[PDB]
Order: structure tokens, then C-alpha cells, then sequence
């Protein structure tokens, strides 16, 4: 890796390296590869912090390998998770508590975003999934940690995960003349974050 | 031995003492016509204005006679007043003043309590082992002045429940396995905000408040509080607040932190009396 | 198990302990402790396996925070003496202002308001059954991505007397205090919610707008009463709520949308705004030069080599050991309570009715009532002055009215940015445009036309011409050269 | 093992970048540009430098990060303004 | 000082802001006289400014009076009329 690092053109080779089975998409390859590498986490005064993880927003026409792009992404960054988007919810992905009849108390249920933490987070079908769940994801990603206080469980879990949302344009086709926000059926704050 | 003292700020267990000196007192003023207005002024001394409102709450405080008839029909002497007011119209404090003034003083807000819980909870208790009656406010309500705030926000099931049970002043509690009927006669004050932030005269009052006339007619008084503002009255309110604020609490050092201590009341039992 | 250890994918294991009479009740839950006790085993009532626990021989605080402050001065007379010296020096007020929110690049009056809120408004108990409400809850409205949530988190880190939370993260039912069924008692017991914890603490919570509104209604009453009255489930418990809530709502469509109707802008009901008594705006700064300077600041704090120099520069003069800032804040809120209006009385006797009159002015500009949102603002403002003088404490010492005047001005214009119209500034912009559509071509010039029409505009002057110039002024030798 | 550091950086390059970012969100096809976008650019630079695998960030690798982010922004715009914006940013694009 | 000399002191000036709070009440004032952009004569102090009704106003014959001068005056304010109906101007 050091020997290739001093070799020049390594960056372009890596761009070609990410998802080779998807011909074209040079910019997309660049984005997803650099997300895999991810930024450097930054912290100020101990408490103030800057995320080291990258949240890729992707808008893709149906059948554009988006799920397969995610599948190539996973198994490449070791620690990985997959978010079906519609399948998960606010509770399911971010932080879940499960009443445990065998132990007789409320117990933590594995939040899939906690599973995302420490590794890359795959997100798919997100443009079609529930909006309250979307706001929950916003909250969770803002601090890189999920804070939950319910059912007597007031725990907060760090969520350090580079996420990549998969989305389809309004009608599946983006209109370049159309503004992006009009091409997007989702909220403005999410594209900002 | 046990000394029950449930009066607020460690009073007289909501049992006002009596002396013939105090008995002969007040009475000579009661002959004077102005005594009613003096009592009205005494109420909510921290609030400015609302003299007619203070008279209404005074009339609230005094309890009417429960006329009885040789049948299931028993006339109610309870006093029920509904009031609608803008936010921060002191009516919340007013309700609080009625609370700290009343003996029983069952008060909460529309979101404050569960309607079924306050009325009656028919769940079982494990130590008892069988189905239990648990009236959060209702059984506490009867035989005492009670209050409710933000009744517009109150759960509609509770609203329809309170409907006609405050008219008949009795609840059948026939829900679930327990069917014993328990009386709920009490005086209630309602303080719900308008649907709009402030009452708009252009909007109907029932447009301004969505609470149906059902049992809304069954309020012995109806009140509308509008925070309209006039230079003279605004100055009046401001000066009142100025007096209330710079005023150091009774005694204490001027530069002394608030204590609100336990009062270290040695007097207990007949000593407390 | 060691929240810092973060065993990846492992649920945090917990062990039971025992404490002796001179060890018990030393520390509270939710607080980390470095323990020294013998490893202990006993049978719970699975072969030859017994309950693992610890019998403690010594207790030390991993959080290292001192116990519930019983006014015993661990800072002693010395540290509080320099604390008062900082209070004695008025410049230290701006020191605390600047120190708060590192790398924010400005917003200094905002930081002043934050410091005043955290400082704690004095709760006065009247001899009457009444009692002056001390704490206030500040409302945070503005454009996203503007460090608002970041600032909230920083402030909560500064003052741990309360706990930072989020709307969705907090259970909708019983936000103040949830009711839960105990495993060994079928009765739904009262579990302490956030504002139970926030009681006695200045609390910051996120995503106010994103939160469901209905239970947020139950919050304004609790903060208003400074208690939490519950009669649900046949349980009539009432718990105190002495807290200073910091809002987090990006008003509508994310951005503040100041150039839009406040009802559209503020999704929250204006009654809630009045009951929470505070108003605040984050708008689009623009100022490409200031944007450049902000970028410089952000990269400086972002690059460790530069980050270090800003860190030490803030520390030596202003950031002065944020922890002992919190210690001083505790000591000086103990210094709040003694007195908060010695110097106020004389000047306040004029300025209070003064601000009342400016509120009357505001309703004068807001004829047609400007809909519901603007009507209750005067009442929340008159209560706001009373609570906000205590909020400002008299400053670190004895500087109440002279700055409260500026702060009330700031709030007045804050609301005016949303209370100028029911499209807000857009409607008065249209008014000044339909004015200027005659000014150059007709309408003479140089105030002569104003001396001519409507008989020296006298009828037009008192209301209509004032509305005209209020719209004109924004579009129409001390600072530049 | 690799943790590239921004020890060297181009302050004013990023300054002019965010300046151009301004007065573009005025376009109907343009989403607002905020501080967190700038932090995004910074973390993209960090990701590029990690991709370069050097323990020290490279200024020109950071430049390619700027290029990628600005190109993404331009693609986000409406095509009508997108051409004007691409001409405007062309003063930045050639440096990559 | 001069009002202390007149009477421990004579009538006291009333803050312009404290004026409008009451309509029919009489007050003593001290402020700078200037033309209001409404067109009336305005008496202005650090607390504020009030347009002055030049009618029913007697000048002190011992002193000149020009705009841009301070003055001690007595009169009603008429908050509804918002113009201080000064009676005597000194
Ligand atoms: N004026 C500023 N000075 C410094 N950093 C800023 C400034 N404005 C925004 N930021 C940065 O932008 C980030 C975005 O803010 P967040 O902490 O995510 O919360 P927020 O500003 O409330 O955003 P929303 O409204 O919740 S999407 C902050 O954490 C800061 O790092
Ligand atoms: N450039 C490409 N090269 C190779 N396969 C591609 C390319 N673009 C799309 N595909 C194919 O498109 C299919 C659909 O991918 P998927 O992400 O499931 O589609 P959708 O767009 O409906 O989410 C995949 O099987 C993938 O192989
Ligand atoms: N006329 C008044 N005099 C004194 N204080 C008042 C008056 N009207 C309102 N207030 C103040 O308004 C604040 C909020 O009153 P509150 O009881 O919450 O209002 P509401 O009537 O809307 O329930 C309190 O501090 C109260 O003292
Ligand atoms: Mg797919
Ligand atoms: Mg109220
Ligand atoms: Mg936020």
C-alpha cells in the first residue's frame, strides 16, 4: 500500500477501483470511494466535535445499480450495515428498546444505525420511506450519536458511520432544467446535512 | 400517635379554627354593603383589575345549598364557572390562587391529567388482589372546590365524561365489573384558552373555543378574558408588577437568598393546633 | 461498563455492588465512579454459578464531579473572591460572552442572552400565595446549519445541572415525567422525565419543530407553573420544574423565512411562544466578507496547528477553564438570589412603562391586529421584562437596567422582524414599492409634495405616512471612510 | 495507521470558494449554501488525503476535493444557471 | 438645584416616557424644543420627545425663546391628543 501510495495516478486507479462492475459513473465512483476513505474526525475542546464520516446523498434512476453499488461498497469497508430504508423506521434503525418478558424489564434492541456505527452505513430506498423516520435519522446523524430516553432507558449511543442514501428522482428521472429541490420529493434540511 | 396536617404551607389541616372574637368580627362589616367588594379586592391582591372576575371567584368560593328532593332528583348547589382567556392572563395563577384559597382544591390542566384516571381507574391492585376503584380527581373532587385549566386541550373522552356527571354531580362508575355509583358533587372552575391564540370578536365564541355547548351551558358563570391593552390600564399593571417585584419578601435581609425553608415547626399535634 | 470502553457490538454488562453506612448515598445514578472493592460472589437463590458482585472498600468518582453542593465552598473564599473580582470588573461580562460557543465567530449578543439565561432568573416567593417565576425558557428559531444545535450541546456541556436531549429521542408521553409500569408492581409508577432532571437545571433540547406539537403544549404549562402537576392514572403527584429550556426549531422549510407570514414561519402556536416568554431569530447573514472571515475562523479551529493557538488565546483571557466557569456560575447564582434590583428601582420605574409604551407603538404599526400572533406578544414582553431583569441578574453585579434596555430593544426588533406584517417584511416592501411607483415620475420632490398633498399630509402623517416611511426607510460620516 | 493532517492549507482559496457559494442560492435552481457545506468540503479534503494515503494532507489533493465538491454543487443547480455558474467557477475548475 | 432652591425642592420634572401613561394629569417638564417632522413643536429629552401644543402657552417675558432651547413647562399631556397642552412655559 505504501509502494502504490508513492506511485502517482493512485487516486485515479482507486476511482476506477470502486465498483468496477458498474461501467461509467466516474464522478459517482470518486464520491463513493472517498466516502469509503472518509474524512478525518475532528474534536474541539473535548466536547465540540466534527464528524469524520461522510453522508453521501445519491439520486439515481431505477435500475441504475444503486443497490449493487451499495453491495460492492459493503465487504470493502469491513464493518458495514445495510438500511433497506422503507423496512427500517425511526425506532428500528436509530435506537430500539424491546420489552423482555423473560427478564421482565424493558431491554435495548439493536438499533441498525448503532450497527452502522464504527463502520460504513448503507442506505437504500430512502426517498420512498417514512418522513418521521427521516427526521429521526437527521437527529441521529447531526451529533454522530443517537440519544434515546423512553421506557426508563435514557441511554445514548455513539453513531460513527459513513452513510450513503439511495434515492430516485421524482418519477425516476431527474430534470436538469428542473431545480433540484423540485426534483427532490424530500425535505430541504436533509440535503443540507 | 399521628398528627394529620395536610393544609398547604403547614396550616390547620384545612380545618379553620374558630373563636367567638373572630365570630363577632367581620359580621359588623357584613351589615355594611361594601364588605362584598372588600372581599373581592382581597382576592388575588397580586393581580391588577378584574374586579368583576374577583367577585365571580368570590361567589365561586362560597358554597351553595344542595337542595334535596324526595326522589332521585336532587338539586345541586355547586358553583361551576367556565372562563376563556389569552395566555399569561394570570388566570392560570388565578386558578392557582383559587387552589391555595380553597380547602380541597382539585386542580390540573387539559394535558395535566388522564381523564379516566382522574375520574375513575377500575384497574386491580396486586396487594389487594382484585379489581380496585381509583378516582384520581373525582372522589377527591366531591365535597370541595375543584379547578381545571386548558380544558380545550383536555381529552375529549374526559370532556364527554365530565359532561352530565357535573350536571348530575354523580358518577355511576358502572364501568367494568364494579358498578357502585359514587357521588361527585363539587364546584369547578374552567380555564381553557381559545382555539385561536386570542379571542377574536369576528370569530364566534364557539368558533373561538371548540368546546361544545354540551355542559358548557351547565356552567353557572361564563367568562371571557381578553388581553386588550390600554395606556392607563397598562401603566396600572406595570406599576402593580413593579411594586410586587422590588418588594423584598417579609423580613429577611435585602440581599438574602430565597429560603422557603421547612420552618422547623416544633409545634406538632395539639402543640401545632 | 466503562462508557468510554465502547465494546463494539457488546451490550454494556452491569455488576451489583454494596455500600456501607459511610459509603452509601455518596453518588447518584448516571455518574461514573472509579471503584475499589473486593470482587464478591453469592448464590442468587445453572450449576455452581453464583451472583457476581462487589463489596466496596473505597469509592472514587470517575466523573470526579463533587457531590450535591451543600454550599460548602470547596472553591473556598479565595476562588469566590476572584469570582467577585471578575464580577467587579465589568469587562469580564464580555469575557464570558466571547468565551461561550468557541469558533462561533460572533453572535455576541446571542451569547449574552445565553449567559443570562444560564445564569438563572431569580424566583421570588411572594407573601401572597403567589410566587414570582424565576427561570425562563429561550426559543431558538432560524436557518439550519448555523451551529444552533452545536451551541445547545456546548451550553449543556457547560452546565450539567440539566441534560441535553432531543424531541424525538425523548418519549412523547411524559416528556416532563413519564409513567411506567414497574416490573414488580403492576401499577404504572412515575418515572422522572427530562424536565424532572431539567428541574434545577438549564436544559437544551433539539428538534422542537420536528417534535409533535400536542405534548409540547403540556410543556409550556409545566414551565409556566415551574412545577409538573400530574393527576393521570389516578396518581395526583406534582413535581417541581425549575428549568430553563433552550428551544431548537428551524421555523419552516428549514430556513427562518423572515420574509414570510409569521404563522407560516412559526409552526409553533403563538400561545406557546408567549408562555415560553422568549423569542429569537437566526437569519441569513450574507456578508461575503464576513462569510470569508467565518471560513477563516472555522478552518482555524478545524486545523489543529491553528486550533491550538485559538484555544490558548481563548483560554488565557476568555475561555478561562470552562469548568470553573460553571463553578463560578453556581457560586454566582448563589449570588443571584440575595438581591437583583437594588440599582433597578429608580431607573426601572421609568423604563418599564417606557417599554410598555413601545409595545403600544408596536401595536400601532400592527393595525388590523396583524392577526393573532402579534397580539399576545405585548403580554409575553411585559412578563419578559420582569423575568429578564432577573435573568440578567443585575449582570455579574449591579448592572441590570442599563443593559436590560438594550436587550428589550433586541427582542423588540426580533419580533418586529416577524411582527411587521402577518408575508412579514414582504408586504411592507410591496407597500414601499407601490409608494415609489410615483415618487420619481410624479409626487414632486424634496418634501414639498409632502407639504402639499392632504393639506401638508397632516391626516396622512399620523398613521399612513408613518407606515409609508417605515417601509421606505430600509430601501432608502461615522463608519465608512 | 493513516491520519492525514491539514498542517498546510489554503485559507483564502476556501474563502473565495465560499464567497462564490454566496449569492448563488438566490437562484431558484440553487439550494442554500451554509457553514456545514464548508465543513463538508473540509472533510472531503480529509477523505481525499486519506485516499492519497499520506499521513499529511496535500494542498493539491485538497484542491481536487474542492473541485469535486464544487462540481457536485454545480450539478445540483438548474441547468439554466448551471452553465453561468460553471463559467463563473471555471476560474476555480482549472486548478482542480 | 434651582428647584431645590425654589421650595426640599419645588415641583419636579416628569420623565417624557412617564408622561403619556396618564392623559389628563398635569406634569413638570424639562427638554429641548425642536420642530417635529410631523410639523409640531417637539420637546425632546434623553428619555424621549413630546410634541408641544403652542396654544394655551404663556412665555416667560424675561427670557427669549427660540427652537433648540431647554425649557421648564407645566401642563396636561392629553395622551389621546398626544400633544402636551402646556399652560405656563418658563
Ligand atoms: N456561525 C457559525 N460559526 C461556526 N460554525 C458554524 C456557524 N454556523 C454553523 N456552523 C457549523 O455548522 C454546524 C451545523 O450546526 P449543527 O450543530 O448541525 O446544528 P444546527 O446549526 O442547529 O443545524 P440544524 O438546524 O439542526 S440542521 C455547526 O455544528 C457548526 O460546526
Ligand atoms: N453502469 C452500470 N454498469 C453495470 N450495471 C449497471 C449499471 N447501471 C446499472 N446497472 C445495473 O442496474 C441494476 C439495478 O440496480 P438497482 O440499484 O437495484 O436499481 P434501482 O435503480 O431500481 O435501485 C443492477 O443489477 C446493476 O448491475
Ligand atoms: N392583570 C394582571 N396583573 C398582574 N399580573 C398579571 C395580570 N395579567 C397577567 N399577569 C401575569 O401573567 C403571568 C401569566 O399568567 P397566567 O396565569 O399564566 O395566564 P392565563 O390567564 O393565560 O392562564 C403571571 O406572571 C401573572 O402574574
Ligand atoms: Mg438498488
Ligand atoms: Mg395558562
Ligand atoms: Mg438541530
Amino acid at each position: 500500500f505504501r509502494k502504490i501510495s508513492r506511485d502517482r495516478g493512485i487516486i485515479d486507479k482507486i476511482i476506477s477501483s470502486m465498483a468496477p462492475s458498474i461501467y461509467g459513473h466516474r464522478d459517482i465512483k470518486t464520491a463513493v470511494a472517498c466516502s469509503l476513505f472518509g474524512g478525518v474526525p475532528k474534536n474541539v475542546n473535548g466536547k465540540h466535535s466534527i464528524r469524520g464520516d461522510i453522508n453521501v446523498l445519491l439520486l439515481g434512476d431505477p435500475g441504475t445499480a444503486k443497490s449493487q453499488i451499495l453491495k460492492y461498497v459493503e465487504k470493502t469497508a469491513h464493518r458495514a450495515v445495510f438500511a433497506t430504508g422503507q423496512g427500517a423506521s425511526a425506532v428500528g434503525l436509530t435506537a430500539s428498546v424491546r420489552k423482555d418478558p423473560i427478564t421482565k424489564e424493558w431491554t435495548l434492541e439493536g438499533g441498525a444505525l448503532v450497527l452502522a456505527d464504527k463502520g460504513v452505513c448503507l442506505i437504500d430506498e430512502f426517498d420512498k420511506m417514512n418522513d418521521q423516520d427521516r427526521t429521526s435519522i437527521h437527529e441521529a446523524m447531526e451529533q454522530q450519536s443517537i440519544s434515546i430516553s423512553k421506557a426508563g432507558i435514557v441511554t445514548t449511543l455513539q453513531a460513527r458511520c459513513s452513510i450513503i442514501a439511495a434515492a430516485n428522482p421524482n418519477g425516476g428521472r431527474y430534470n436538469s432544467t428542473l431545480p433540484l429541490a423540485q426534483n427532490v420529493s424530500l425535505t430541504e434540511p436533509i440535503l443540507s446535512r | 400517635t399521628v398528627y394529620p396536617l395536610h393544609a398547604r404551607s403547614t396550616g390547620v389541616a384545612a380545618r379553620q379554627m374558630l373563636t367567638d372574637f373572630d365570630i363577632r368580627n367581620i359580621n359588623k362589616l357584613s351589615k355594611k354593603k361594601d364588605i362584598f367588594d372588600i372581599l373581592s379586592q382581597s382576592l388575588a391582591p397580586s393581580i391588577y383589575g378584574h374586579d368583576h372576575i374577583k367577585k365571580a371567584i368570590l361567589l365561586m368560593l362560597m358554597g351553595g345549598v344542595e337542595k334535596n328532593l324526595e326522589n332521585g332528583s336532587h338539586l345541586r348547589g355547586d358553583i361551576n364557572i367556565l372562563m376563556v382567556g389569552d395566555p399569561s392572563t394570570a388566570k392560570s395563577q388565578l386558578l392557582r390562587f383559587v387552589l391555595n384559597t380553597a380547602s380541597l382544591a382539585i386542580a390540573t390542566t387539559g394535558r395535566g391529567s388522564s381523564g379516566v384516571g382522574l375520574t375513575a381507574a377500575v384497574t386491580t391492585d396486586r396487594e389487594t388482589g382484585e379489581r380496585r376503584l381509583e378516582a384520581g380527581a373525582m372522589v377527591l373532587a366531591d365535597r370541595g372546590v375543584v379547578c381545571i385549566d386548558e380544558f380545550d386541550k383536555m381529552t375529549d373522552v374526559d370532556r364527554v365524561a365530565i359532561h352530565e356527571v357535573m350536571e348530575q354531580q354523580t358518577v355511576t362508575i358502572a364501568k367494568a365489573g364494579i358498578h357502585t355509583t359514587l357521588n361527585a358533587r363539587c364546584s369547578v372552575i374552567a380555564a381553557a384558552n381559545p382555539v385561536f391564540g386570542q379571542y377574536d370578536v369576528n370569530r364566534d365564541p364557539h368558533q373561538n373555543i371548540a368546546l361544545p355547548d354540551s355542559l358548557l351551558s351547565r356552567f353557572d358563570l361564563l367568562f371571557v378574558v381578553t388581553d386588550d391593552i390600554n395606556e392607563i390600564r397598562d401603566r396600572s399593571i406595570s406599576e402593580h408588577v413593579l411594586r410586587t417585584h422590588r418588594y423584598l419578601p417579609p423580613g429577611y435581609l435585602e440581599g438574602e437568598p430565597v429560603r422557603e425553608r421547612l420552618n422547623l415547626s416544633l409545634a406538632v399535634g395539639e402543640d401545632a393546633d | 461498563e466503562i462508557p468510554e470502553l465502547v465494546p463494539v457490538g457488546e451490550m454494556p454488562r452491569n455488576l451489583t455492588m454494596t455500600c456501607d453506612r459511610y459509603l452509601t448515598n455518596k453518588v447518584i445514578p448516571g455518574t461514573r465512579v472509579t471503584i475499589v472493592g473486593i470482587y464478591s460472589i453469592y448464590n442468587s437463590k445453572g450449576v455452581a454459578i453464583r451472583t457476581p458482585y462487589i463489596k466496596i472498600l473505597g469509592i472514587q468518582s470517575d466523573v470526579e464531579t463533587s457531590s450535591i453542593w451543600n454550599s460548602v465552598t470547596m472553591f473556598t473564599e479565595e476562588e469566590e473572591e476572584e469570582f467577585l473580582q471578575l464580577s467587579r470588573n465589568p469587562k469580564l461580562y464580555e469575557i464570558l460572552t466571547n468565551s461561550i460557543a468557541p469558533s462561533i465567530f460572533g453572535n455576541e449578543d446571542i451569547k449574552k442572552a445565553i449567559v443570562c439565561l444560564l445564569m438563572g432568573g431569580s424566583k421570588k416567593i411572594l407573601p401572597d400565595g403567589m410566587r414570582l417565576r424565576g427561570d425562563i425558557n429561550v426559543l431558538l428559531l432560524g436557518d439550519p446549519g448555523t451551529a444552533k444545535s452545536q451551541l445547545l450541546k456546548f451550553v449543556e456541556k457547560v452546565s450539567p445541572i440539566a441534560v441535553y436531549t432531543s424531541g424525538k429521542g425523548s418519549s412523547a408521553a411524559g416528556l416532563t415525567a413519564s409513567v411506567q409500569r414497574d416490573p414488580m408492581t403492576r401499577e404504572f409508577y412515575l418515572e422522572g422525565g427530562a424536565m424532572v432532571l431539567a428541574d434545577g437545571g438549564v436544559v437544551c433540547i433539539d428538534e422542537f419543530d420536528k417534535m409533535r406539537d400536542e405534548d409540547r403544549v403540556a410543556i409550556h404549562e409545566a414551565m409556566e407553573q415551574q412545577t409538573i402537576s400530574i393527576a393521570k392514572a389516578g396518581i395526583t403527584t406534582v413535581l417541581n420544574s425549575r428549568t430553563s429550556v433552550l428551544a431548537a426549531a428551524n421555523p419552516i422549510y428549514g430556513r427562518y423565512d423572515d420574509l414570510k407570514s409569521p404563522g407560516d414561519n412559526i409552526d409553533f402556536q403563538t400561545t406557546i411562544l408567549s408562555r415560553f416568554d422568549m423569542i429569537f431569530i437566526v437569519k441569513d447573514d450574507h456578508n461575503e466578507e464576513r462569510d470569508i472571515s467565518i471560513a477563516n475562523h472555522v478552518i482555524n479551529i478545524h486545523t489543529g496547528n491553528a486550533n491550538a493557538m485559538q484555544n490558548q488565546q481563548e483560554e488565557n483571557g476568555s475561555e478561562i477553564s470552562i469548568e470553573k466557569m460553571k463553578r463560578y456560575i453556581t457560586y454566582c447564582r448563589l449570588k443571584c438570589a440575595p438581591r437583583l434590583s437594588p440599582q433597578a428601582a429608580e431607573k426601572l420605574s421609568s423604563n418599564f412603562v417606557t417599554i410598555r409604551k413601545q409595545l403600544l407603538i408596536n401595536e400601532l404599526e400592527s393595525t388590523e391586529r396583524s392577526s393573532i400572533p402579534i397580539t399576545i406578544r405585548q403580554l409575553e414582553a411585559i412578563i419578559r421584562i420582569t423575568e429578564s431583569l432577573a435573568k440578567l441578574e443585575l449582570s455579574p453585579i449591579a448592572q441590570e437596567r442599563h443593559v436590560d434596555e438594550a436587550i428589550r430593544l433586541f427582542q423588540a426588533s426580533t419580533m418586529d422582524a416577524a411582527s411587521q406584517d402577518p408575508t412579514s417584511l414582504s408586504e411592507i416592501r410591496r407597500f414601499e414599492q407601490e409608494l415609489k411607483r410615483r415618487l420619481p415620475i410624479g409626487w414632486s420632490t424634496s418634501y414639498q409634495t409632502l407639504r402639499r398633498e392632504f393639506v401638508d399630509t397632516h391626516r396622512f402623517s399620523q398613521l399612513a405616512l408613518d407606515k409609508a416611511l417605515y417601509a421606505l426607510e430600509k430601501h432608502e460620516y461615522r463608519s465608512g471612510v | 495507521k493513516i491520519y492525514p493532517k491539514l498542517h498546510q492549507m489554503d485559507m483564502d482559496k476556501v474563502s473565495r470558494v465560499y464567497a462564490d457559494l454566496r449569492r448563488e442560492s438566490i437562484s431558484t435552481g440553487s439550494f442554500p449554501i451554509t457553514v456545514r457545506h464548508l465543513e463538508s468540503i473540509l472533510r472531503i479534503a480529509e477523505s481525499f488525503a486519506k485516499m492519497r494515503l499520506s499521513e499529511f494532507v496535500s494542498s493539491y489533493d485538497l484542491d481536487r476535493a474542492i473541485k469535486v465538491v464544487v462540481d457536485s454543487f454545480v450539478d445540483a443547480q438548474k441547468v439554466s444557471v448551471r452553465r453561468q455558474l460553471r463559467r463563473s467557477f471555471a476560474i476555480y475548475t482549472l486548478g482542480h | 438645584r434651582n428647584e431645590n432652591f425654589q421650595n426640599s425642592s419645588s415641583m419636579s420634572i416628569t420623565p417624557i416616557k412617564n408622561l403619556l401613561g396618564r392623559d389628563a394629569q398635569n406634569f413638570l417638564l424639562l427638554g429641548l424644543l425642536n420642530k417635529n417632522f410631523k410639523g409640531n413643536w417637539s420637546l425632546e429629552d434623553p428619555s424621549g420627545s413630546v410634541e408641544i401644543d403652542i396654544s394655551q402657552t404663556i412665555p416667560t417675558q424675561g427670557h427669549y425663546y427660540v427652537p433648540g432651547c431647554m425649557v421648564l413647562v407645566e401642563g396636561i399631556y392629553y395622551s389621546v391628543g398626544n400633544k402636551f397642552h402646556v399652560t405656563s412655559m418658563t
